[PDB]
């Protein structure tokens, strides 16, 4: 599997980049993110990567998700003035993510467990 | 009921000082139109197969009571 | 998500998988169930 | 504040009044609405029709014409019910097809997937012994195919068979408890469905982005009920059409002749909304593999939540795949209807094959390789 | 631009208990109108066809 | 038009005839072919039937025409 | 297989197959002296009463004068036995058998079918039932028929036991209508047609003031849905997000 | 803790396991459970009956006796079904008792109060409409002096009468509807069951003291599960001594006679359970004012949170009272199975007199003199 693993990932790169162009050109018209895309209620590895962050960066995202269910409720898109602004790949979660993760991999291998469960409500 | 932290400033009309269907009439062209450009890939996906398979097996059903005959 | 989505993570270890001890004591719920069936069916020359 | 002072009035607002929803909600989230008015005019329609019905063998279809001819408003009634039986299932099986393109079954919603694969199992079972009361040929000679199908059980077999029966073939003691357990299942359905609701009500529900919609909620009973009437008056249209102008379109002609045990029509089929579990179990020349493929399609749909990753329009190749899919479950729908051939039965085994496909391989593993193309 | 008159909207609208009977009248005629058209177009397409036709015909 | 007292729908049938010329010879072939069986088992009834679908449907419309 | 199946019935021109259509009256009542006098010496119709046929096919006395004319027995008197009488209107149409074995002895072992749902119980009813009636033709090619049973490849198998029972002049109509066998098939399917659906007319006047009522409340609900969202599809939201 | 992250287990938890319950409650809290325990008996039996009886005249009777001979294990159906409805009203009605004793309607247990009286009305429409299936002598005969007391409304009388019957007199039609109306009622129950323990809930139970209880409440599915299951098993003897020993003490001999209309037993008299309202309703010599009379007894049941002043002990003129209110309902008991006589008319007219004197005089004023004596 090695002779052939050493070049399976270019064309993995390549197919990547194809279907980040056509995911962030849907993106764009709502001023969305790829970032955005991640539900704190559907991990909770995002839910505790998003209160690591700093109180600017999560009115941002909040900003932005209201922007785009306003936009979806209107059934319009971004104009063309902010439509040719939009940055799909400026990512602001990856790197805090990347970090819960690796902690919850390495817990793992010492039979530990999370220090966080799902959100949970009433 | 949980707090979400947000800046924006919202403005909101009466809906008695607005228009209630004369934009539908405006609007209905392009939204048809707008409608069959996004679901266009996969409505035409699923009527090539579905008709397709349809209609190779109807073709073979019929060549099979064609055959039975003397 | 908590299925597949958790062994995809890599966060199904055999350090957090049970123990051989866990999943014989588990296991031998099923000896239990055997003998329920067979107490509500009867269905036996057993008793001799 | 006068809300305050009772329960009922309290839990009433705070689930129908006063409920927070997504404002971005399109016309795809009306089918709960609508598949819960169909349990309704079910239940009412089936309430009505049993003043008049008699669950015996001698005078089950003579009450069935007589409800139809002399009864003041039966006519009405029955090919309401008989008509509402499909459009119920209509509204469901777009219900589920909703959830399974959006992946609404995903965390922390579970619960409401799981308790909806119970639903449509119990309705399922109601409809399927619902139809035996007519007695006529179709009613008679389905009952006698299907349940004849636990002789694929080894030793315990007939004996389960003649257990269902009450006999030694279907006859007047089966149309009695099938009358029996026809009144009592839309009951547990009624419940089953307050369940799924509340399960729903603790998280609320998906909008078509796909997003977290927390920052963006409106009252339900202000701008929903609304948007329900719109769906519920299209439903009413067609009911109307299907009731007045067109009442045995979706039957068979067969079921208005009385059942005879000792003479079989030449093409025995189920109503339209089980031909696709029928062309499944036709499609496989063994009984238990059939048996057990269609076992394996339910556990397929129970374990979705925790099997399935992809969802809505900004995860395309499975939003693709799910297209793929809808033909294949129209495709058997079609086969169902048609008699055993060499040709339908390779489609049919080719067709069940890429059901279990899309199920098991395409969701998983497709829907972790684009996790992995946009968040990786 | 279109705009309901004030005197009509203090006589027919202001109170619920005013409203409501107002709204039964008007549902009886309506109802009494669209019966009407119904039974017109249906008896005008099907003239001759009918079972009245033949016994006002027999007389 | 003419109501008959004899039977419109023999001649009708008869005059669509020519229009099915071709499915008459599809099954006048089969008639020929299985003149020599012995067995019992070989019958034209799927010729007959296009023969007579075709004419059904030409003949169709022009019997109630003349019928009240 | 085709011979099996038989061969399918054209689409004939009914003049109330449409939603806006009536049945012809005419020929229910035409229809029903073909029954009669033709169809009643083997074919039951058990669930149709006298009464039903009032209003649609005679008046009350042409229908009363018609039960009259019928032997019903009825039973028991003050001694216990079981005697007859004159039919009324809410007597059912007469059987011409006591039972399916003596109906059955009387037709070679085939029993005669009920016609009250006969059109609603064949698939391409009235199509089917007026080409089986006038379709008797000569079998194909090696098909050969046993004793007792006659070609007709309408019927599924091809050989029926019901014989050619309409001829030319064989009931005389009362409104001078020259009776053919093909206008006798055609009156006798209408009035078949009429047998299984009885209410067809008032279903679809009753389904014309729905659709319309339907329609016009429609409209109404939409205009009442897009008042009420009008203030949040207009809304205006300004942040400080540019991304 | 494993139950709240399922909310169902959050419920169940809340509401059956760790529910604080006051320690001094005695055997006279137990009405309630044997009451929800009866009602899912009597489905349950009911569910099982109905899959071997047939709502048809000239079939009813004979489904019955092939139902009793015939099925296996149908006589314990039949004869559990029949004598659980007696117990099902005398465990209500000692619950019922028991709250008048207590006054355990008052402030803030209004609704509770309400909604139990709501019970009772359907439980007793349901008993009623269902001793009516078994078409014998007694069953129509009661169905005919029952529904034929409509004719006492003025004008609208006979319309609603010939309504209720489906005809113009208790035949066929009638039989046919009171099945389908005797099936769908229990539902109905086990919904307003569900709803009345919600509402006792919001506030928890009173005690035998009669104060307030907070200070001392233990967990109620440790202590009082098996406190409650003393008490089943009790009734259970009882049941059981009901079902194999006395069969038919209960009944009425002439409902073993198929029904007649043109033939009247010499006395028509209801279940023993009825009797009550049949004595007020035949004490009275007009028909308006005996329906009158039956309203006024339920209306005063409605409004006793509002007018009821007085509790257990601790009151003890209106705890004296409560002795003669109960040996004038069982006198009324007693009266309702005699012949009417101008002594048992007089009786009779006196007890109903006697009843409303303590339900609309006694209660509220003798209650205010008690509060005035004790904190005044
Ligand atoms: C079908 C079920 C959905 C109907 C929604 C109810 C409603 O808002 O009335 C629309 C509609 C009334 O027509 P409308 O004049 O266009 O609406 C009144 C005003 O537009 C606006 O009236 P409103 O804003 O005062 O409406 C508030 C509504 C209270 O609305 C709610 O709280 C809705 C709660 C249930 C939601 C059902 C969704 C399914 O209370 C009512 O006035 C109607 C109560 C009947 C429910 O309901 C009907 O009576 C139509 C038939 C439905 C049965
Ligand atoms: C006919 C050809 C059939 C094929 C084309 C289908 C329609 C063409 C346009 C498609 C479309 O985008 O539909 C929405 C389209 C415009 O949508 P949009 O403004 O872009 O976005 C709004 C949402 O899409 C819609 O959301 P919304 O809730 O705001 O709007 C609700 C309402 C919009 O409300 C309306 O304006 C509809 C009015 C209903 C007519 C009933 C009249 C009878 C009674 C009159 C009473 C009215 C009282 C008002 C009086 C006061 C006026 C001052 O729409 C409806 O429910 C009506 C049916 C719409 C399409 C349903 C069928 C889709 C599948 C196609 C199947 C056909 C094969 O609305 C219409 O279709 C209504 C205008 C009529 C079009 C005719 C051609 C105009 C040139
Ligand atoms: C022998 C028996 C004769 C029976 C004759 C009747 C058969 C059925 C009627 C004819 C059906 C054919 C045309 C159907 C058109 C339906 C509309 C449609 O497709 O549009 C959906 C769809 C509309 O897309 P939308 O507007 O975006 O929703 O159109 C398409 O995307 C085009 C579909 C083309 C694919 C199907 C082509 C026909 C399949 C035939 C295959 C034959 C295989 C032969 C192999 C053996 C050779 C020896
Ligand atoms: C699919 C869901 C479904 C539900 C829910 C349902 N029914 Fe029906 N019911 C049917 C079907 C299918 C038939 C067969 C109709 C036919 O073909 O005539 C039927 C027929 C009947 C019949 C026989 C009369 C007839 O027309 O054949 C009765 C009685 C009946 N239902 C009672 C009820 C009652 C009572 C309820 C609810 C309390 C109910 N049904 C709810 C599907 C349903
Ligand atoms: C197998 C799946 C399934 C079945 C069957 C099903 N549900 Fe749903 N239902 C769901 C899921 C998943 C959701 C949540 C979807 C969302 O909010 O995005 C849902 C949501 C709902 C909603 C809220 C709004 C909506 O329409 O999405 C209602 C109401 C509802 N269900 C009622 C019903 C009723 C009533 C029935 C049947 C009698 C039923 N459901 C059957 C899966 C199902
Ligand atoms: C000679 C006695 C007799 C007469 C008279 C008679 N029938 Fe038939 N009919 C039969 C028999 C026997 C069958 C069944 C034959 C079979 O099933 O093989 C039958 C069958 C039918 C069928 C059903 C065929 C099918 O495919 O199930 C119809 C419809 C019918 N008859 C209508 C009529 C009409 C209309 C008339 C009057 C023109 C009529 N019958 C007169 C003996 C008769
Ligand atoms: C007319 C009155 C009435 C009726 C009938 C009635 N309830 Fe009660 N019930 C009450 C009241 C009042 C209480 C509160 C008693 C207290 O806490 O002092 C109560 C309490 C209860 C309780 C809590 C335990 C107990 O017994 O105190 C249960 C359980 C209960 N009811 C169930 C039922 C069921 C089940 C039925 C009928 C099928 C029923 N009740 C009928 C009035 C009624
Ligand atoms: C409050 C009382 C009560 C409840 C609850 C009740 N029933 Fe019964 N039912 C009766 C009585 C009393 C009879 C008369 C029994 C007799 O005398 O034979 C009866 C008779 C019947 C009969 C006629 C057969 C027979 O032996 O009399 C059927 C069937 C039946 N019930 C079904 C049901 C069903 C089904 C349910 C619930 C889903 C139910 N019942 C619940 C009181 C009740
Ligand atoms: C945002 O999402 C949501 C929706 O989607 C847009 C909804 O639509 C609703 C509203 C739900 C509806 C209309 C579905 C109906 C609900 C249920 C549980 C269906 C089952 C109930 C039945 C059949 C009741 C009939 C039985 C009765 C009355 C008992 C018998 C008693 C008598 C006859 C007297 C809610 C709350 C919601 O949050
Ligand atoms: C005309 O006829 C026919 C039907 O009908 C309309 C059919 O559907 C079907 C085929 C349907 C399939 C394969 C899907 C539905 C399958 C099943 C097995 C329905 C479930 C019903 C069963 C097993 C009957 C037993 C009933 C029970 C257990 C009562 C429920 C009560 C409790 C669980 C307590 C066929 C062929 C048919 O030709
Ligand atoms: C010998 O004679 C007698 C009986 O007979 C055996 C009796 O029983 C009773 C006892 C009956 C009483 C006191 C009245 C019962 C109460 C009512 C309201 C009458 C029943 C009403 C009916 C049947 C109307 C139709 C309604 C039905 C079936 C259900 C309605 C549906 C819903 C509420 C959802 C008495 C007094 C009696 O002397
Ligand atoms: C004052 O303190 C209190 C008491 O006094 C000590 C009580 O007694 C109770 C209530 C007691 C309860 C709830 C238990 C009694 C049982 C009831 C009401 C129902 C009986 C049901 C049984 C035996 C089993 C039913 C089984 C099934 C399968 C039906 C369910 C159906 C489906 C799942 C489809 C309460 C709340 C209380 O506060």
């Amino acid at each position: 599997t090695s002779l052939l693993k050493q070049v399976a990932l270019p064309v993995f790169n390549s197919l990547a980049t194809t279907y980040r162009s056509v995911v962030g050109a849907k993106l764009a018209k709502y001023g969305l993110r790829f970032d955005d895309l991640q539900d704190p209620l559907k991990d909770e590895d995002v839910a505790e990567a998003l209160r690591r962050l700093p109180p600017d960066v999560v009115v941002a995202r909040n900003c932005r998700l209201r922007r785009a269910l306003d936009l979806s409720c209107k059934h319009e898109a971004l104009p063309k003035d902010l439509l040719e602004k939009q940055t799909p790949e400026l990512s602001y979660l990856q790197d805090v993510l990347n970090e819960v993760r690796a902690e919850r991999r390495e817990r793992a291998q010492l039979g530990a467990p999370a220090p966080y469960t799902r959100i949970y409500y009433d | 009921r949980q707090n979400i932290p947000l800046r924006e400033i919202l403005y909101q009309l009466s809906p008695y000082q607005q228009d209630v269907i004369r934009q539908t009439f405006t609007n209905a062209p392009k939204t048809f139109l707008r409608f069959f450009k996004e679901k266009g890939v996969g409505l035409a996906t699923f009527g090539v197969l579905f008709f397709g398979i349809k209609g190779y097996t109807e073709h073979e059903m019929h060549q099979e009571r064609l055959a039975e005959r003397y | 998500p908590i299925g597949v989505w958790s062994v995809f993570q890599g966060y199904v270890t055999p350090a957090r998988l049970p123990s051989i001890q866990t999943l014989t004591r588990v296991g031998a719920w099923g000896g239990v169930v055997v003998v329920g069936g067979l107490y509500m069916v009867q269905p036996w020359d057993w008793l001799a | 504040r006068m809300h305050n002072k009772i329960q009922l009035l309290s839990v009433l607002n705070t689930h129908l009044v006063a409920y927070p929803t997504p404002m971005n909600l399109n016309y795809s989230w009306n089918g709960g609405s609508l598949a819960g008015m169909m349990l309704a005019s079910q239940m009412l329609t089936g309430i009505l029709l049993a003043m008049h019905y008699v669950g015996h063998v001698d005078y089950a279809f003579a009450s069935v014409q007589h409800l139809m001819t002399d009864v003041p408003s039966g006519m009405i009634l029955r090919y309401a019910h008989a008509n509402g039986a499909s459009l119920f299932f209509i509204v469901v099986y777009l219900h589920v097809l909703r959830g399974m393109y959006y992946g609404s079954g995903a965390q922390p919603r579970e619960i409401v997937w799981i308790s909806g694969v119970v639903i449509l199992l119990v309705m399922i079972i109601t409809a399927f012994i619902g139809y035996v009361l007519p007695w006529g040929q179709m009613s008679f000679w389905g009952a006698t195919v299907i349940t004849s199908l636990a002789t694929a059980i080894p030793v315990v077999g007939k004996h389960i068979m003649y257990w269902l029966w009450g006999g030694f073939s279907v006859d007047n003691p089966t149309l009695n408890r099938f009358y029996s357990f026809h009144y009592t299942l839309p009951f547990i359905l009624a419940g089953l469905s307050v369940f799924h609701i509340a399960a729903l009500h603790q998280y609320g529900s998906t909008n078509p982005l796909g997003v977290n919609s927390q920052s963006s909620l409106i009252s339900f009973g202000s701008y929903f009920g609304a948007k329900d009437l719109v769906g519920a008056l299209f439903l009413a249209l067609v009911f109307s059409i299907l009731v007045f102008f067109y009442p045995d379109l979706l039957g068979h002609p067969d079921n208005l002749i009385p059942a005879n045990p000792y003479s079989t029509p030449q093409h025995i089929v189920p109503e339209w909304y089980f031909l696709w579990v029928y062309a499944i179990l036709r499609s496989i020349p063994n009984k238990a593999m059939g048996v057990l493929a269609i076992g394996l399609v339910f556990a397929s749909l129970f374990a979705m939540p925790f099997i399935g990753l992809g969802g809505g329009k900004f995860r395309i190749i499975t939003e693709w795949l799910y297209w793929t899919f809808l033909a294949d479950v129209l495709l058997l729908t079609w086969l169902g209807g048609n008699e055993i051939t060499p040709i339908t039965s390779f489609v049919g085994q080719c067709c069940t094959a890429y059901l279990f496909f899309y199920l098991l391989v395409c969701q998983p593993l497709v829907g972790y390789l684009e996790t992995q193309f946009a968040h990786g | 631009v279109m705009r309901l008159s004030e005197a009509l909207y203090q006589t027919f609208f202001k109170r619920s208990t005013v409203y409501i009977p107002m709204l039964l009248v008007g549902a009886y005629f309506s109802n009494e109108a669209i019966d009407y058209a119904v039974d017109k177009m249906w008896t005008t397409r099907n003239k001759g066809k009918l079972f009245s036709d033949i016994i006002a015909e027999r007389t | 038009v003419e109501y008959t007292e004899d039977d419109p729908k023999p001649q009708i049938e008869e005059d669509c005839k020519p229009h099915c010329v071709k499915e008459w010879a599809a099954y006048k072939a089969c008639a020929e072919r299985i003149k020599d069986d012995t067995t019992g088992q070989a019958h034209c009834s799927g010729q007959y039937f296009d023969f007579w679908k075709c004419v059904d449907h030409c003949a169709a419309p022009k019997i109630f025409a003349h019928l009240k | 297989n085709e011979a099996a199946d038989g061969l399918h019935a054209p689409h004939y021109p009914w003049g109330h197959e449409g939603v806006l259509d009536s049945y012809d009256h005419a020929a229910i009542r035409r229809g029903h002296k073909v029954y009669q006098q033709v169809c009643a010496a083997c074919h039951s119709m058990q669930y149709l009463h006298w009464r039903q046929l009032v209003g649609v096919c005679y008046t009350e006395e042409e229908a009363k004068a018609l039960a009259a004319e019928t032997e019903v027995e009825d039973g028991p008197n003050d001694e216990g036995e079981m005697f007859t009488r004159e039919g009324r209107l809410f007597d059912a149409f007469p059987s011409p058998y006591a039972n399916e074995q003596a109906a059955r002895y009387a037709n070679g072992g085939a029993y005669p079918p009920d016609l009250t749902l006969i059109s609603g119980g064949r698939h391409n009813g009235p199509n089917y039932i007026f080409s089986l009636l006038t379709g008797y033709r000569d079998p194909p090619a090696g098909i050969s028929i046993r004793e007792g049973l006659y070609y007709n490849p309408y019927f599924p198998g091809g050989a029926i036991a019901m014989p050619k029972m309409l001829v030319d002049g064989g009931v005389e109509y009362e409104d001078g209508t020259p009776a053919s066998a093909s206008q006798q098939a055609k009156d006798i399917t209408t009035f078949l047609a009429w047998a299984s659906y009885p209410y067809q007319d008032e279903m679809r006047v009753m389904g014309i003031k729905a659709c319309l009522m339907i329609s016009i409340l429609i409209g109404f609900a939409a205009y009442s849905k897009r008042l009420r969202w009008a203030p949040i599809k207009s809304q205006r939201i300004v942040m400080d997000v540019v991304n």
